[PDB]
């Protein structure tokens, strides 16, 4: 079956149907439907699987050539080859649905630069398609990899334009997918597969597959007894996959955190009330009461406050969908490839049109302007991309359907990005995140000590009083450590902890909050303004 | 360049000017980064030159800081004619209020008079985010509520703070004085 | 001509790749008794002369069925379909030898990737290779036709080929062991005359230092060539008729034609358990005791102990003063609690080497990754965790490969069974950006030195250097607190120097060496 697929399968699924699953009389009223559509990505996991599939669905011939078993030694015999398959095609059109398929398209595009015969290639079947295109249900699905593999002259409007990702390996979909393979070999019974799957991040289906594969081959290799019976133990499993090879690779943070598990600034708190979830009840709100949302805001604390935690509270407490933005999600080897991301999770943010959209600590998305003079090019390619696509505007006059998605950031060095970003129209609110009180110290420490093991002689007060110009993480893995001590030195295996081991603990951790620095940080960022 | 071509495509139009203080950062100060920018303003005044070329294709600018620009502009013949715009009187005052009221469903307990009164030293934006604000305040106080309650209002009043000191109007004025021409 | 026997050690291995073969052709039934599919692509990698030819040839011969050693480059031929057709023949064949298996070496030139590949020759007769891989799973063909591989260098190969049903068996070959080194000593001296002994060819083995399989070849020719030299240089009227049986190998012969050689060893990764020991230095029992809880219970304890599960940290960084003896600590309970050591020193990975550290960066984990029970390490990883933006000449890498590095440990869960161990002795400089915690939390600081390590060094000392029993250990205790364990044993040496220079026969290390050596030593805490 189509394990961990049937999303994207449903998907795809209307958007191929729309001028198969229904008639063309219509589209000679006037309409000409996109045709030819692309499959991205690590292949195996079952994107040749699924095309069969909802060629099926629908009904229709699962051509599945093999577009690779068609190279030539001489120029002219791939062009008849090419001929044979896509006029196959063609009487396909003439009796029903031609659901021609056909995969690696790119290692039949080398793109620019390259020699010649790419070139008559890639105009031939550009030939066929538009001439196809008078014919009645010619459709081609390009198999491959990466989009940008393939022929540049082959991602024109009216031709291949319509892409779409193969699965990311969700954990969902991961869970799917392994009791599919699963479903025709004879696993042992008593399987705690999300252990495995949490094991195998990034690890593609196909990466999964194969995993198993060598784990149930050492299985059959080191046991000789049921030859027809393994019962495939998850010892074996476990370390097969610690001999495989780690994965090859807009990761939404699946884990939900309330407004509980944080503290402290319930200001800030209520302003991201303001300026973000009200919204959503904005197609009535404003009617009676004006004014319209701010388009964006950005929040700023000092590094350490784990802001990051409070934009997915907020997330969490609305319900909409959300989608993250990271350095590191962004600093692929690749360049020219991080706007293209960026304009991929917006439009992803159109699609999921209720959308919220968080940029997090954008001095290391975003670096400096004119600090290293040498390699600071594509970065303002970025910026410029930036600022044209932040427009997120609609009608929005004096019934309304809100497609309106929202962005929002939060750093640490503003004072180092473009001060463009800033613009009345693109971000207009900035709100400052303090380090906490005496009171918001109290209150984190109070929070934050809920799970660990009490003993009856702390007293977090004290700790407040003198747990001054520390970072919530700061507290955090002060409590941390002051449990280890008290529990292993007296309790080898404990049950309680005293308040001297956080005492002690203090100095173990020098906190360099320095008064100095925290009044530097807000002047400066305060009249970032 | 583009620009003044199709300004002159188009003679019958206006070319406009705002912030020139950005691209008027005086050079020396970044040694890499004011090169473009006096090539830029340099070739501005290389298009302005057409004047007679300028057949009744009128110029304006504006800004904050004038001084920070280069008289090269400001010398004689191009730009000229110059205005400070004055802070909104109480009238004026008046009028943003009527044009903010003309939008939003507001209570009754409005008073014209003492809103004016203690919105001196603000400028008219920031005191249509001052109202915005009270609205947002009314909002809390009901998430279907219908009107704001000037009390809100003097709360919102109390919140925003004029970020604006007299000073920079002084300085305003006194370089008004000691400039070249007004009319 | 070479069993398997033959080949230089690394048996695991052997064995491995034997069973792998064998049993697929013998009965493809067990496989599909398990509803498995029959593993195709079989690739072996690893620096080069390593012995992929050497199994290769062995392989050949231990068979009893078809081989067909197919070198690599000998095909490039730019005449278009020539090499496909070839390969074509190859595979007609393979089908009419049905139990059979085919092996392509320097698979490296045949596959390099589009950015690497500078002819789409390349390219094309890469997707016939496919075409041909695929085109074998003819049922009739299954559990009969199979594939081998090898490479210079798995890098350098192309994502098109591990792909499923196309190569999958990726085992690694390289560097070998001390074991090793002894095994394929004795391997090549197999048929030599020699004139070593046991305990000389121990020794000889111990002073290997990165050398391969064919390059001791080299090594143990060469010397039995320096045997000749001599022989024939004692008397030069000495045809081969009265030389030939009698030259054998002494240890010179090894040394002079060792010194001239560099057995590619200047960028290695060697698994070597090391020697050290808590008894080389003792002491600080809290503090081994606290990193020993933070490396090992994560696994038995917080398991035991998920009742109050706060949180199992994984990065630690547990460091005080410079000079007290932190990295001998590192190592020492790397060996102790019985874990394959690594180390990445953060000097010796101050290089332009643009990507190439982050190359060596995640080569290294993928590694340790293979060893899985095991200790990563850094050590004055500062280097190139300097505080940031202070060097823009240097530390606009430095960022890049610290966010490689990230990229890499970020598998909190990859890191189960798995620690990581930085090293400096500032904590200023330390950015806690790389201590927003889920990554590297615990933190312990090792301080100077006591009394108890103090008299505790001594005792080492004192046992390893013949010293006056008038010089009571009390004496130094009284005068040498407040100072460190490198500082103290160059105290000893020194001590040790004023011996010997005074009487260069002298045999005890009197009272006034030890203080002139004080008077030549002192505190240097800054």
């Amino acid at each position: 079956p189509l394990g961990g697929l049937s999303e994207a399968a449903d998907s795809l699924r209307e958007l191929l149907r729309l001028p198969l699953r229904y008639p063309r009389a219509l589209t000679a009223l006037g309409l000409a439907v996109p045709r030819g559509v692309l499959l991205a990505g690590p292949p195996g996991v079952g994107k040749t699987q699924l095309v069969r599939a909802v060629a099926r669905e629908a009904g229709a011939e699962l051509l599945a050539v093999s577009a690779p078993a068609l190279q030539g030694s001489r120029p002219g015999e791939t062009e008849e080859n090419v001929r044979r398959v896509f006029q196959r095609a063609r009487e396909l059109a003439s009796r029903g649905p031609s659901l021609l398929f056909l995969d690696e398209m790119d290692a039949l595009c080398p793109q620019r630069g390259s020699r010649a015969p790419e070139s008559r290639v890639v105009a031939q079947v550009l030939t066929l398609l538009d001439g196809a295109s008078g014919d009645r249900e010619v459709v081609v699905v390009g198999a491959t990899n990466r989009p940008d593999a393939l022929d540049p002259a082959l991602r024109r409007p009216g031709r291949f334009d319509r892409e779409v990702v193969i699965g990311t390996p969700t954990l969902k979909q991961r869970k799917e997918i392994l009791q599919v393979i699963t479903s025709k070999m004879p696993i042992s019974s008593h399987v705690d597969l999300g252990l495995l799957a949490e094991m195998t991040v990034g690890y593609v289906g196909a990466d999964l597959t194969a995993l198993c594969r060598e784990a149930a081959m050492h299985a059959l290799l080191h046991s000789e007894k049921n030859q027809d019976n393994p019962v495939i133990d998850e010892i074996d499993f476990l370390e097969a996959f610690k001999n495989i090879q780690p994965s090859s690779f807009g990761l939404m943070d699946i884990k939900p955190v309330d407004w509980e598990e944080i503290g402290g600034l319930e200001d800030v708190k209520l302003k991201l009330k303001q300026s973000i979830e009200w919204p959503l009840k904005f197609p009535w709100e404003f009617v009676r009461m004006g004014l319209t949302q701010p388009k964006g805001v950005l929040l700023y604390g000092p590094p350490g406050c784990a802001k990051t935690t409070l934009v997915r509270a907020l997330a969490t407490s609305c319900h909409c969908s959300f989608v993250s933005v990271s350095g590191a999600d962004l600093f692929s080897p690749f360049v020219g490839d991080s706007e293209k991301v960026l304009s991929q999770i917006f439009r992803q943010a159109r699609a999921s049109t209720p959308a919220i959209l968080f940029l997090d600590e954008i001095d290391s998305i975003l670096g400096a302007r004119s600090a290293s003079k040498t390699g600071c090019d594509v970065q303002e390619r970025v910026l410029s991309v930036l600022l044209n696509e932040l427009d997120g505007v609609g009608l929005k006059t004096i019934e309304v359907f809100n497609r309106s998605v929202m962005i929002i950031a939060a750093t640490n060095r503003p004072d180092v990005l473009d001060t463009a970003l800033l613009r009345p129209g693109r971000l207009d609110k900035i709100i400052y995140i303090p380090p906490p009180d005496h009171k918001g110290r109290l209150s984190i420490l109070k929070v934050c000590t809920k799970t660990m093991p009490i003993g009856p002689d702390v007293s977090l007060e004290n700790l407040a009083a003198e747990t001054c110009f520390f970072s919530g993480a700061d507290l955090r893995n002060l409590c941390t450590e002051a449990a280890l001590l008290a529990l292993q030195e007296n309790g080898l295996d404990a049950t309680t902890v005293k308040q001297e081991h956080f005492l002690k603990s203090l100095k173990t951790v020098k906190p360099s909050l320095s008064c100095k620095d925290l009044a530097l940080y807000e002047n400066l960022f305060k009249k970032e303004g | 360049r583009e620009t003044f071509r199709k300004a002159r495509a188009v003679a019958p139009s206006i070319i406009f000017f705002d912030e020139l203080d950005a691209l008027a950062v005086e050079r020396g100060s970044s040694l890499g980064a004011g090169n473009v920018a006096d090539r830029v303003l340099a070739q501005l005044l290389t298009e302005m030159d057409g004047i007679e070329q300028l057949k009744d294709v009128t110029i304006l600018a504006a800004t904050n800081r004038p001084d920070r620009i280069d008289k090269a502009l400001m010398r004689p013949g191009r730009i000229d004619r110059i205005i400070y715009v004055p802070l909104p009187d109480a009238a004026t005052r008046r009028e943003i209020f009527k044009l903010q009221f003309h939008s939003m469903p507001v209570s009754n307990e409005v008073d014209l008079d003492e809103l004016i009164l203690q919105t001196d030293a603000y400028s008219g934006a920031e005191i249509v985010a001052v109202c915005r604000e009270a609205a947002l305040l009314a909002l809390e106080e009901d998430i279907q509520a219908n009107l704001i309650m000037k009390r809100h209002f003097t709360q919102a009043l109390s919140t925003v703070t004029p970020r604006i000191p007299e000073s920079l109007r002084r300085f305003y004025e006194d370089y008004q004085e000691k400039s070249g021409l007004h009319t | 001509k070479v069993t398997y026997d033959m080949i230089g050690g690394l048996s695991s291995q052997l064995k491995a790749i034997r069973e792998i073969i064998e049993l697929p052709l013998k009965q493809p039934e067990l496989f599909k008794s398990y509803g498995i599919p029959a593993p195709r692509g079989v690739l072996l990698y690893g620096p080069p002369g390593t012995g992929k030819t050497m199994i290769a040839r062995a392989v050949a011969n231990e068979v009893g069925a078809y081989v067909s050693v197919i070198n690599g480059p000998e095909i490039i031929s730019k005449f278009y379909g020539e090499t496909e057709a070839k390969l074509r023949q190859i595979f007609a064949e393979a089908t009419l030898r049905h139990p059979s298996i085919i092996f392509i070496d320097e698979l490296d030139a045949l596959c390099p990737k589009r950015e690497g590949a500078q002819n789409e020759v390349e390219k094309r007769v890469v997707a016939s290779l496919l075409t041909l891989m695929d085109g074998i799973g003819s049922e009739v063909s299954e559990g009969q036709v199979l594939v081998l591989g090898a490479t210079n260098r798995p890098h350098a190969l192309d994502a098109a080929l591990r792909r499923p049903g196309r190569f999958d068996k990726e085992i690694e070959i390289g560097v070998p062991n001390a074991q090793d080194r002894l095994d394929i000593l004795q391997k090549l001296l197999r048929r030599v005359p020699h004139l070593l002994t046991e305990a000389e060819l121990l020794q000889l083995a111990n002073s290997a230092h990165g050398y391969v399989g064919a390059d001791l070849k080299v090594l143990c020719n060469e010397a039995g060539l320096c045997a000749l030299r001599r022989i024939l240089k004692k008397q030069p009227n000495l045809p081969d008729v009265k030389v030939a049986g009698l030259v054998k190998i002494t240890l010179k012969d090894f040394l002079q034609a060792m010194n001239d050689i560099r057995p590619s060893a200047m960028r290695e990764i060697a698994i070597d358990v090391p020697n050290v020991s808590w008894s080389d230095i003792g002491g600080l029992e809290s503090i081994k005791l606290k990193l020993e809880q933070a490396v090992e219970w994560p696994l038995k304890h917080p398991e035991s102990f998920i009742r109050m599960g706060i949180q199992p940290p994984k990065g630690v960084l547990l460091y005080g003063p410079p000079g007290c003896s932190k990295t001998m600590i590192a190592k020492a309970l790397a060996n102790e609690s019985g874990l394959n050591f690594l180390a990445i020193k953060g000097p010796e990975l101050m290089n332009k080497y643009v990507g190439e550290s982050e190359r060596a960066v995640r080569e290294t984990f993928r590694k340790a990754r293979a060893v899985a029970p095991s200790i990563i390490f850094f050590d004055e990883l500062d280097a190139l965790a300097v505080e940031r933006g202070s060097s823009l000449g240097a530390g606009n890498v430095a960022d890049r490969v610290l966010a490689q590095l990230l990229t890499e440990m970020d598998g909190i869960e990859q890191l189960k069974d798995v620690t990581i161990l930085a090293a400096t002795n500032r904590p200023d400089r330390i950015d806690k950006a790389l201590m927003r915690p889920g990554r590297i939390d615990r933190i312990i600081y090792v301080p100077l030195p006591d009394a108890a390590t103090r008299r505790e060094i001594f005792k080492l000392q004192f046992h390893s250097m013949p010293v006056s029993n008038e010089v009571d250990l009390d004496e130094l205790i009284l005068q040498t607190d407040a100072y460190s364990g490198a500082e103290i044993v160059a105290v000893c040496r020194e001590a040790a120097l004023l011996a010997l220079e005074e009487d260069i026969q002298a045999n005890l290390i009197m009272k006034r060496h030890f203080t002139q050596a004080l008077s030549t030593v002192t505190p240097r805490i800054p």
